[PDB]
RNA sequence: UAUAUAUAUAUAUAUAUAUAUAUAUAUAUAUAUAUAUA
RNA sequence: UAUAUAUAUAUAUAUAUAUAUAUAUAUAUAUAUAUAUA
């Protein structure tokens, strides 16, 4: 098959990375956590503290205009959210209509990679066995 | 027979009935349908305590062996597996465990339970992984079960009903009285024992259940245990016990069959087991009979003529059989044995074996004994958990043993890479061509033609469909707000909706949703796998356009694609009989699995760069079906690069190689297993349904015609065979239709190959094969196996294992259908009987219990009321189920050829005729005035007494409910309708056509006053049809099925004495037989197993008409004026008007407004108009003017002829001069032909001529109601 | 009682198939001997 | 210890010959039953 220079997938990844310096003002952070109810956690042998409902950060993105991101971060992704996680704490996700990139508002900014991770790991107190469930997903401001 | 005294009353009268004993009535017939409603199912069993049975059988008790559930199931990657127990990776069907634990207590039934509603909570809920296990189990397990068309135990009192009491023998000097006797079936005494272990005291509890939703099963007592593999078990015995009677085998081969089940039984995997030693009975049988010295008989001289690409056949007389034509293959006893020997099965084939040695010489014995042996594999529709299905067939990649080196290509074409010239071999084959059959399709005025446009178009919608949610979300995605009509209630997965969704789309901004996902789906099989379902969506459907036009230019201009036109399929009925005459030899071939070993890194990169460069003759700036034409970058100069337009076809493939490359991503969400939907991408071609037919067509053509013409000669080593092998060519020596092909040997001089050349030659066909990864799985049996079609010495063997009476597939949970759609279940369970060719007095017996049971239902609302129906008999009549015995007549004399419809009636009412008037006169006080068929005796009363009328009248009662519509939903609907409209008519001049002819049509017939009201077929309607198939695949509301049952009650009840216009005109004709007529074939050469002097009436009519269709004058009325149309309307309907049209002598102008109503334009429309004349028109053609059609049935005879020159309309010194149709003649005549033929067709026996005696009124008063009728209509 | 026809059984002859034994040939495996190499 | 070659023995498979047993077909004889005639 045809090939395509390999230089167009970096500037796609990492061209955006590139123009931080050159910005004028800090970085705003964001991520688009899916939520947890503790229920299945302690029904896997978790011990966790606090009935509200665990959630873990998928993916973060920065953006640096805190008004329009505001006003950008209503829209509900129609994209559910597959957590599995085993008690080894290897933690996966799956999105079952898959995330296009182009649904992401020009105006963001992703990392190359990411690893997902509990928001707080201190809500749990001991691993159960391993663990699934499905959940929304909904862009959120961090701090 | 005591059996006899333990039925209940009724029953015991729909015995006698059914025995031939009396005339059945409604009375009984409600008291035996309604009392089996009611009583519950275990009864049937119970009944087996009255058969002293006298069989060697014994049950083991290793069936009661439950081995645990919970070690064959497990999660990983959140998906549940099958996890095999043996090292065999294809163990992954359902095992046989205890089903037990699982179940709850009902409380409408507390003795059968279904699963804990703990479990399903906690798997649906916490995803809990054993509960998700078991709930897969269960779901399974179930499904397994509902794989029937109703429940088995019916079925079983249907076969003890019939069974119960011999039938009365008719005058006929053929009619020999069953052989076969009950104590003697070893599937009943089996039945018997392994019964006897679910009694508690005397009750005989069911194993299982089948529901609407499932199957439910019985909670053990704290002793037992239910193993699931038991009712599979049972379905199979019940199966074979049916089918072992009306085939009439002797009880030994039956034998074999129980501890076949048995020994598959006994060990895990019931499923598996079976699967695994499947073709044992076809080797040991089929592919072995007449290897020994005693060989002869007579076999049939089948011509194969001149032009063989019209693949027409003419039987030329008989062959005397010797030793010297005897099968040469090696046979097939010693790989069958070694494979029983695993089972310690090896008594079974000691038996075939000893009992085959019985017949070495081909006769009727012979192949009747092949029929019964090999309908002794079971029957079940096999089923495994979808998952495991997509992930064991999908995760398959060719194995290519010369790949093309990567120095092979030129520079990129932006996606494509040209082949250099300087590569040979089958590649470079492949490669010209496609790419020679591109060019032909480059330049072609056919296309861009506005019909031929609306064509395509239309082909692509239908009312099943998928992917609908994958093209919603990608199109939404890039920002394009689809429409919605949701109020218009309508499927949004159908493939109408969202087509109706891209009408108003500019074409290229939809090229981003081909990288799409595509839904999938599972259908059940027989004796395989199951098939794959992957219905892309309509813009993919589109996109892939040049693929399939250049395969089908390939078919069509080479080796005719091998009768995939799929005209008639009988086609393939003499190709295989010739196929099998001694003179021949016949090699079955097929590509291990074509859909997996087609694939891009090999195959779909030359095709595409073979249609790219192909395409490079024609316009550069020349849009095709809105695709425009773009500008690429052209690299196979590495000094001079550069970029040049190429033309919308070129840009088609340039997309989709780059979507083949990418490889198709299916997504899975099976409902049987538990929460565990999920997508991967695979090389598999789709091959969902016979589009992609063209594709494997053609490359399975033209790799073989390179291995013939060039490998071969090239490698094989044996001199005899080099000459013998040239002078050979595909398109007279192989056949195809995607996998499945067929090779035959030009007939060698006297005599026959030798197996060693054959095995060299076979040997390197697998070779080749190999080389770029098609397993061929060839075989040499000297026998024909082509579209699941076999054929013995010319002789055609129906494989009835195939069409198991009990089963049925079903490929969701719920059965999701309503009660009286049973009724055409039966209808085309019936038929399958007489296409295949059973022992006709029996199965008509049969047939009959099954319908009684069928001919009563109900239905209770959602909350609130209950409803109740049933049909009076005489329905089944006009469905086409023959009667058997009439008040005043003797039993069994109407044959199962009999036509369904109105023909059915008229024939009986002819034949029944004289009594019926001659008894009404005695019984009935005359009519006030007279009649024109019937005298003063008022017979019409005495035909409601028997409820003729509403039997005939309820039959035409609709069975499916009518959804209903809404105003905001008919803006939808407009909206719906608007846009199919735009999408049909996307340019204008086909817009204008149809409005003129439109609007001239109607202005014509009212002024010229034809008629108004005349539904003509037209454009306009075609998205109407559309939209109701779309409301119509809804599942329906409960109001529908009220006014359903209301209705069809009150047609029931409503006293009316007359049938339809046609019907009442018929009668006004009488027919008479007069001797038989001379024979076609020798009655002593066999042509169908089962057809033989045993089976007489099968028997009588295959010999006196022959089974070669051979209308070497008629063609069958295939040569319809309008070719070319458009999908929605029906071209039966189209020329049935225009002949009725030039029969009422219309103007032209009313054909040119007729034929402008469906497009064609003015200049063909009066070329077409011209053509029409009652001259070239065939005897069907103009017959089906007044919906006089030929049954299905008479399919696979030669009734040309005998319609031509045997049955006479006007014999001078028979016939009344009244009925002399004088001119009308023309179009009088065939219309008695057909009510003549199917009269003598509807009576058993021999074949006779068939001739008019007598019109009551002047065969001019009939022409002039005719010709009334037809201008109403 | 006799004749003729049909069915069943038994005996004898002939043909065909299968099984078992023995002989001869060929192939494969294992053991032993001899030669050669390591 | 291993590999290769040759000889001998044993086992298994295939082919051919001979013997025995069993099954099927055909012919002849005898017995028994049923039908028809005398």
């Amino acid at each position: 098959l045809a090939p395509t220079p390999a230089g167009r997938l970096y500037k796609q990844l990492f061209g955006p990375w590139l123009m931080v310096p050159r910005l004028s003002d800090p970085l705003i952070k964001l991520r688009l956590v899916a939520s947890a109810p503790a229920k299945v956690l302690r029904a896997a042998g978790w011990t966790i503290d606090g009935d509200p409902p665990l959630e873990v950060s998928c993916l973060c993105a920065y953006v640096t205009d805190r008004a329009m991101a505001a006003a950008l971060i209503e829209r509900r992704l129609d994209s559910r959210a597959l957590v599995n996680v085993g008690g080894d704490q290897l933690m996966f996700v799956e999105y079952a209509p898959p995330l296009p990139l182009v649904s992401i508002p020009r105006t963001f900014l992703l990392p190359v990679t990411y690893v997902v991770h509990w928001v707080s790991p201190q809500r749990v107190l001991l691993n159960g066995g391993n663990v699934s469930f499905t959940s929304g997903l909904e862009w959120t401001f961090d701090d | 027979e005591e059996l006899f005294n333990a039925l209940p009353q009724p029953l015991q009268q729909l015995s006698l009935a059914l025995a031939g004993e009396i005339p059945l009535t409604d009375h009984i017939f409600e008291q035996a349908a309604s009392t089996w409603h009611v009583q519950p199912r275990s009864l049937t069993y119970k009944l087996l305590d009255h058969i002293p049975f006298s069989t060697p059988v014994v049950v083991p008790p290793s069936i009661y062996h439950s081995l645990d559930w919970s070690k064959c199931f497990a999660v990983n990657q959140d998906r549940v597996e099958r996890v095999p127990t043996i090292d065999d990776p294809d163990d992954v069907y359902v095992p046989n465990s205890d089903i037990g634990p699982l179940l709850t207590s009902l409380h409408t039934i507390p003795d059968y339970g279904f699963l804990h509603p703990a479990i399903e909570n906690d798997a649906t809920t916490l995803r809990a992984e054993r509960a998700r296990c078991a709930s897969t189990f269960y779901k399974i397990a179930s499904s397994q079960a509902r794989q029937v068309k109703l429940d088995p135990i019916r079925m079983l009192g249907f076969l003890l009903l019939v069974q119960a009491r011999p039938r009365v023998p008719s005058g006929l000097v053929t009619d020999q009285p069953t052989r076969r006797d009950p104590t003697q079936s070893p599937a009943l005494h089996a039945i018997w024992q392994v019964m006897q272990y679910y009694k508690v005291a005397g009750v005989y509890y069911a194993p299982a259940l089948v529901v609407p939703s499932g199957a439910i099963w019985w909670i053990p007592p704290p002793g037992k245990r239910n193993v699931v593999s038991v009712q599979y078990l049972l379905t199979d015995l019940i199966n074979l016990a049916i089918l072992a009677h009306m085939t009439d085998m002797s009880p030994t081969l039956e034998l074999t069959g129980v501890l076949m089940y048995l020994r598959a039984a006994s060990s895990h995997s019931h499923a598996y087991t079976l699967l695994q030693m499947k073709s044992v009975f076809p080797a040991l049988s089929l592919r072995s009979m007449y290897r020994n010295k005693g060989f002869g008989g007579k076999a049939p001289a089948i011509e194969w003529t001149e032009p063989r690409s019209k693949y027409k056949f003419r039987w030329t007389g008989v062959t005397q059989l010797h030793d010297g034509l005897r099968p040469r293959s090696p046979s097939m006893d010693v790989p069958t044995l070694e494979v029983l020997t695993k089972y310690e099965l090896v008594d079974i084939g000691h038996i075939i074996i000893r009992e085959r040695n019985a017949h070495p010489r081909h006769n009727h014995d012979s192949v009747r004994f092949v029929r019964d042996v090999m309908a002794l594999t079971s029957g079940m529709y096999l089923v495994r958990q979808p998952t495991m299905s997509v992930l064991r067939e999908y995760s398959q990649v060719p194995d290519i043993k010369d790949p093309i080196p990567p120095s092979a290509w030129t520079g990129p074409i932006g996606n494509v890479r040209y082949l250099l010239p300087s590569v040979q071999g089958p590649a470079r084959h492949l490669y010209d061509t496609w790419r020679a059959a591109a060019r032909q399709i480059a330049q072609d005025p056919q296309w861009h033609d506005p019909l031929n446009q609306a064509i395509m178009r239309a082909q692509y919608v239908t009312a099943r469909g998928g992917s609908s949610a994958s093209l919603k979300f990608a199109l939404k995605v890039t920002g394009i707000v689809l429409p919605e009509y949701d109020d218009s209630k309508v499927k949004k997965s159908s493939k109408i909706y969202q087509a109706a969704q891209i009408a108003r789309i500019a074409f290229m901004l939809l090229i981003a949703a081909i990288h799409a996902e595509v839904t999938m789906g599972i259908r059940n099989q027989v004796q395989r796998r199951a098939r794959s379902i992957m219905p892309l969506n309509v813009i993919q459907q589109a996109i892939s356009a040049p693929h399939t036009l250049v395969a089908n230019y390939i078919n069509k201009h080479m080796n005719l694609s091998t009768t995939s036109g799929s005209v008639v399929t009988d086609k393939v009925i003499p190709l295989i009989l010739y196929a099998s005459t001694p003179p021949n030899t016949v090699v079955n071939v097929d590509i291990k699995a074509c859909d997996a070993s087609i694939t891009y890194n090999y195959f779909l990169s030359v095709i595409c760069g073979a249609m790219h460069e192909g395409f490079e003759v024609g316009n550069a700036d020349a849009a095709f079906m809105g695709v425009p034409s773009t500008i690429v970058s052209d690299r196979r100069s590495s000094v001079a690069p550069y970029s040049r337009p190429i033309s919308g076809l070129q840009t088609m493939v340039q997309h989709l190689a780059d979507l083949y490359a990418a490889g198709f991503r299916y997504s899975v969400s099976d409902a049987f297993s538990s929460g565990n939907k999920f997508s991967f991408p695979t090389s598999t071609f789709p091959s969902g349904s016979t589009a992609t037919s063209t594709e494997h067509t053609a490359n399975n053509s033209t790799m073989m015609e390179y291995f013939l013409n060039v490998h071969a000669p090239s490698h094989v080593k044996s001199a005899s065979l080099k000459r013998i092998l040239t002078d050979m060519t595909i398109q007279r020596n192989y056949v195809c239709q995607g996998d499945d092909g067929i090779l035959l040997l030009p007939h060698e001089a006297a005599s026959k190959i030798s197996a060693d050349d054959m095995n060299e030659l076979l040997t390197c066909l697998r070779d080749y094969g190999q080389l770029f990864g098609w397993n061929y799985d060839i075989d040499w049996s000297d026998t024909a196996e082509y579209l699941k079609l076999y054929a013995l010495m010319g002789c055609r063997i129906p494989n009835t294992s195939r069409h198991p009476p009990v089963g049925k597939e079903y490929a969701a949970p719920q059965t999701d259908e309503i009660w009286p759609s049973l009724i055409d279940i039966v209808i085309g369970h019936h038929l399958n009987g007489v296409t295949d060719v059973l022992n006709w007095r029996e199965w008509l017996r049969f047939s009959w219990a099954f319908a009684c049971y069928s001919s009563r239902g109900g239905y209770t609302n959602p909350k609130g009321q209950s409803f109740s129906a049933q049909y009076p008999w005489w329905t089944f009549v006009y469905l086409g189920i023959p009667p058997i015995l009439l008040p005043g007549q003797t039993p069994f004399i109407h044959s199962c050829y009999m036509p369904p419809g109105d023909q059915g009636m008229f024939s009986i009412l002819n034949g029944w005729r004289d009594w019926l008037i001659s008894h009404a006169s005695t019984t009935l006080p005359p009519l006030r005035h007279n009649h024109p068929v019937w005298g003063l005796s008022d017979v019409p009363s005495l035909l409601s007494q028997f409820g003729v009328y509403a039997g005939y009248h309820a039959a035409q009662h609709y069975r499916r409910p009518k959804p209903a519509p809404e105003t905001a939903s008919s803006d939808s609907i407009n909206q719906i309708t608007s846009d199919l409209t735009e999408y049909l008519f996307y340019d204008s001049a086909l817009k204008a056509r149809v409005m003129k002819g439109r609007y001239n049509w109607e202005r014509l017939s009212s002024s010229l006053s034809l008629n108004v009201g005349s539904r003509v077929p037209s454009l306009f309607d075609v998205p109407g049809k559309w939209v109701a198939a779309g409301r119509d695949a809804e599942k329906p509301p409960p109001s529908s099925v009220e006014d359903m049952f209301t209705s069809l009650n009150r047609c029931i009840r409503r006293p009316t004495h007359s049938f339809s216009r046609l019907l009442e005109l018929y009668l006004r004709v009488h027919v008479t037989l007069g001797e038989s007529i001379p024979l076609a074939i020798d009655p002593d050469v066999p042509q169908v197993a089962g057809a033989d002097p045993a089976n007489d009436d099968h028997w009588f009519k295959y010999t006196c008409l022959g089974d070669i269709p051979s209308a070497t004058r008629n063609y069958f009325g295939e040569s319809l004026f309008v070719g070319r149309v458009v999908s929605g309307l029906d071209v039966e309907a189209v020329d049935a008007t225009l002949l009725r049209l030039k029969i009422l002598g219309a103007p032209p102008e009313a054909f040119i407004a007729v034929l402008n109503g469906i497009g064609m334009s003015d200049s063909e429309a009066h070329q077409i108009a011209g053509r029409i004349s009652l001259a070239n028109a065939q005897l069907v053609q103009i017959a089906r003017v007044v919906h006089l059609s030929i049954p299905s049935s008479w399919m696979t005879l030669n009734t040309g002829p005998y319609i031509h020159h045997h049955a006479y309309d006007f014999k001078p010194g028979i016939t009344q001069p009244s009925a002399k149709s004088r001119d009308k003649s023309i179009w009088m005549s065939p219309i008695l032909k057909l009510l003549c033929t199917s009269y003598a067709m509807t009576v058993a026996g021999p074949v006779r001529t068939s001739i008019v005696t007598e019109i009551d009124g002047s065969a001019a008063a009939l022409s002039g109601n005719l010709r009334v009728w037809m201008r109403d209509v």
